RNA sequence: UGAGAAAAGCCUUCUCUAGCGAUC
């Protein structure tokens, strides 16, 4: 499930890498905390590149 | 060319302490499938023991000591000489409360050495932190008090009054009045089972589950008045002294004593066992102090005749033994490395204002608590307390949130009453009689005229 | 024992918790007893001793597709 | 011929089941069948082990499951006997240690490859005559197809927590698993663990 | 309702959220 996401913001372009995630049960009450909580989000997502305007 | 090539060794004796396998067994196995499992089991055990050996360096404290010079005897050294030669912190732990208007006092330390509770014969009940000089509660029940004990944390304490058994909060609020336990003489709490054991004048031994609030067992000793009682912390069994000279081993499951051991030619008045559960100390009306080996042998290791009578006995966590004779306390010290205490000559002596009515060692401090008619005194006993405590089991420096987390863990882990036996490892052995019953079912499914006669 | 009497009655309530059968592949009950002796909790063992004792047999990444074995990673 | 399956390892091999209660192994490269083995009753479906090239499991109609080694086809490796009706479909986990089976009776079971008994059973009043079951690709879920016009989703382990875990949660989970297998032979542990309501 | 009712000052026990911590 390792993949790269391109996020476009007013300040600049950001490139991020995703390590692992529970894909099938993502839209469920308990697994949704993985993306909501900042600490759990840092566990699975990293910032590999940032290019400001 | 490396002078010392090998890895760091670990002491064999230290590793042996962290060992739980019976190497003496000579079981034969001729199957490779059996062999593979056995070698893994030894591999698992050896690696765990090695890691704990390296962790010995993490221990930071050292036990206290006291040795004389130029041939002086440590018995004649008094407490005043010690106080001036010890730091200001430990010197503050020696104090002498003077409460003679009330009767003789019985005292109990909490499992964590921070808190102390005491009870007077005339009915003075007070609980206090003793490290700092603050009073948690101080109440006067109108009825007489025979014994005082703590129940798990300092929140709950139980008093054995003249009629019934009562439970109080640490701030002095009465919670329970148990009418089943009547005329109780002695109280003592089993920590890991949450059972409180009561000895009564009528001759009955009762077990109460404080966690649920129900009486699990009520046993008739059939030995008359019960006034001498103690537990073995390793074994979790209850010891009962009798006028016959015999000590009976009891468990809540059985209706009869586990064993009877004849120890004295007269009535026994005191009993105490060590923390490890190896040695047993008893005294009797024949003015004899006896030490018994509880590890399967039950023989008296040491014998000594005393001028006066040792009313009370106690054991510290490092193996020191104290005997209370009248108004004088005497402490015997031994090396303790796989040996009982030496009764040849006492270690320290002290004279109280009145006759002794109760003795106990603080768990993780080098002080001794003495209750008597004059009041309560705290002695300085160098080398009695165990230096390094575990923060997750009994932390003197624990916060309220740490305490409440531990209590739930203990409640999750409560041991049922019926599992108490003479062997704490009895659950490990296979039920041999149940084996052969199963095997039986397995088998089930699987001259010429002499002929005329 | 010179003056010690030991109750020969068995604790039936405690015996109910003990294991009745002798598990495979063990022929003698002394063999099975050896394996159960070692404790595994963090109370009685160090943290790294605890981790090696509780090692899971199968570890799977939550989101990655698992493919069949391919010639020892080719 | 009812079903044919390619082998995921040494992909030139084939497996087959026919109406004369026999299993036929083929070989694509040499363009010939390999061997034939006849059982007591017809095998509905065949499935290859994704981690062991020479092992396959056959779903047979005699309420049983047969695990075979194709090199030595004279006798099956193991027999699975927890079903009470005709077994219809089977599928392996990619870990290669377990498989899930569909049967004519309204239940699905999970068997370990080395054990002869099912670890767990799933059932529902609304579910009837499970026809096909496929194990999902990340070894976490079960999907089954039945004849009441619905497809259901199930969990591989009924008590696992799916979301991201903390260090203490992972330590507690590992400690619990090791505790259960350490005391697995005690009667009270067996009494609670093996009870499935049916 | 009936340790009557009402008001002030001290300790004890505990409940909720909210950030924060998990990135080696």
């Amino acid at each position: 499930v390792l993949l790269h996401v391109l996020f476009e913001h007013a300040v600049g372009y950001a490139l991020l890498a995703l390590k692992e995630v529970e894909e099938i049960s993502l839209l469920q009450p308990q697994v949704e905390e993985s993306v909501l909580n900042l600490g759990k989000f840092h566990s699975i997502v990293r910032l590999v590149a940032f290019c400001p305007f | 060319q490396d002078p010392f090539p090998g890895p760091a060794p670990v002491p064999v004796e230290v590793v042996q302490k962290f060992c739980r396998i019976d190497k003496s067994r000579k079981l034969p196995h001729s199957k490779a499938k059996t062999r593979s499992r056995l070698e893994v089991a030894e591999a698992e055990e050896e690696e765990t023991s090695i890691k704990a050996a390296r962790s010995e360096l993490l221990l930071a404290e050292e036990p206290g000591f006291l040795e004389g010079e130029d041939g002086e005897d440590t018995a004649k050294i008094c407490q005043a000489d010690i106080v001036e030669a010890v730091d200001i912190a430990s010197a503050a732990k020696h104090f002498d409360l003077n409460l003679r208007q009330f009767g003789p006092y019985r005292l109990n330390y909490s499992r964590t050495g921070r808190h102390l509770a005491f009870g007077g014969r005339r009915g003075h009940v007070a609980a206090l932190d003793w490290v700092t000089k603050k009073l948690m509660c101080e109440i006067n029940v109108m009825e007489a008090v025979r014994d005082i004990r703590f129940l798990h944390s300092e929140a709950l304490l139980a008093v054995a009054q003249n009629r019934w058994l009562h439970i109080y909060d640490n701030q002095g609020i009465e919670l329970h009045c148990i009418r089943r336990c009547d005329r109780v003489t002695r109280l003592e709490f089993l920590p890991f089972h949450f059972l409180l054991a009561t000895a009564s004048e009528t001759g009955f031994l009762t077990y109460l589950d404080v966690s649920v609030g129900k009486i699990v067992a009520a046993l008739n000793a059939r030995a008359g008045r019960l006034d001498v009682m103690s537990q073995n912390p390793y074994n979790a069994v209850i010891h009962l002294g009798h006028s016959n000279g015999t000590v009976s081993l009891w468990s809540p499951a059985m209706k009869e004593p586990l064993a009877k051991i004849l120890c004295h030619r007269g009535g026994v008045r005191a009993v105490a066992v060590d923390s490890t559960g190896t040695y047993m100390a008893t005294s009797g009306l024949d003015h004899q102090l006896k030490i018994f080996d509880l590890r399967g042998t039950y023989q008296p290791l040491s014998t000594r005749t005393l001028p006066h009578g040792a009313g009370h006995l106690a054991f510290s966590q490092r193996g020191l033994l104290v005997a209370g004779m009248g108004d004088v306390v005497n402490i015997w010290a031994g090396q303790g490395k796989a040996s009982p205490p030496s009764l040849e000559q006492p270690y320290l002596t002290h004279r109280l204002s009145g006759p002794v009515h109760g003795l106990q060692f603080c768990p993780f401090e080098d002080v001794l608590g003495v209750g008597h008619t004059g009041g309560i005194t705290s002695m300085l006993v160098p080398g009695a307390g165990e230096p390094n405590f575990d923060g997750l089991e009994s932390n003197p420096y624990r916060s309220r949130k740490q305490r409440q987390e531990w209590e739930v863990k203990a409640l999750l882990e409560k041991v049922p009453a019926e599992l108490i036996c003479l062997d704490p490892r009895a659950l490990a052995e296979v039920d041999v009689i149940s084996l052969e019953q199963g095997k039986k079912e397995q088998i089930e499914r699987l001259s010429a005229l002499d002929r005329f006669v | 024992l010179p003056n010690v009497i030991i109750n020969e009655k068995r604790n039936i309530h405690a015996a109910a918790h003990q294991v009745r059968v002798l598990p495979y592949p063990f022929t003698h009950h002394w063999q099975f007893e050896r394996t159960i002796q070692t404790p595994i909790g963090s109370t009685w063992n160090t943290q790294r001793a605890f981790q090696k004792l509780t090692t899971p047999k199968v570890v799977t990444k939550p989101g990655h597709i698992i493919n069949p074995i391919k010639a020892e990673d080719v | 011929i009812s079903s044919v399956k390619f082998n995921p390892i040494e992909t030139f091999l084939l497996g087959s089941c026919a109406s004369d209660r026999n299993i036929v192994l083929y070989d694509m490269r040499q363009a010939t069948p390999l061997k034939k083995v006849i059982l007591d009753m017809r095998t509905n479906t065949i499935c290859w082990n994704p981690m062991e090239a020479f092992i396959f499991t056959a779903a047979n109609e005699d309420y049983n499951l047969y695990t075979f080694d194709m090199r030595a086809l004279d006798t099956p490796v193991m027999v699975h006997m927890d079903h009470v009706s005709a077994v219809l479909d089977v599928d392996y986990s990619p870990t290669g240690k377990e498989f899930v089976s569909a049967s004519f009776d309204k239940s699905i079971r999970i068997f370990p490859v080395d054990k002869s008994r099912s670890r767990e059973v799933y059932h529902t009043k609304r579910m009837q005559h499970v026809i096909c079951v496929k194990w999902t690709s990340d070894s976490k879920y079960i999907m089954c197809g039945s004849d009441e016009m619905n497809i259901r989703l199930w969990k591989a382990n009924a008590s696992e927590k799916l979301g991201v875990l903390t260090s203490r949660e992972k330590a507690a989970k590992d400690y619990n698993q090791k505790l259960k297998e350490k005391f697995q032979h005690y009667p009270h542990i067996k009494r609670i663990a093996r009870h499935r309501h049916l």
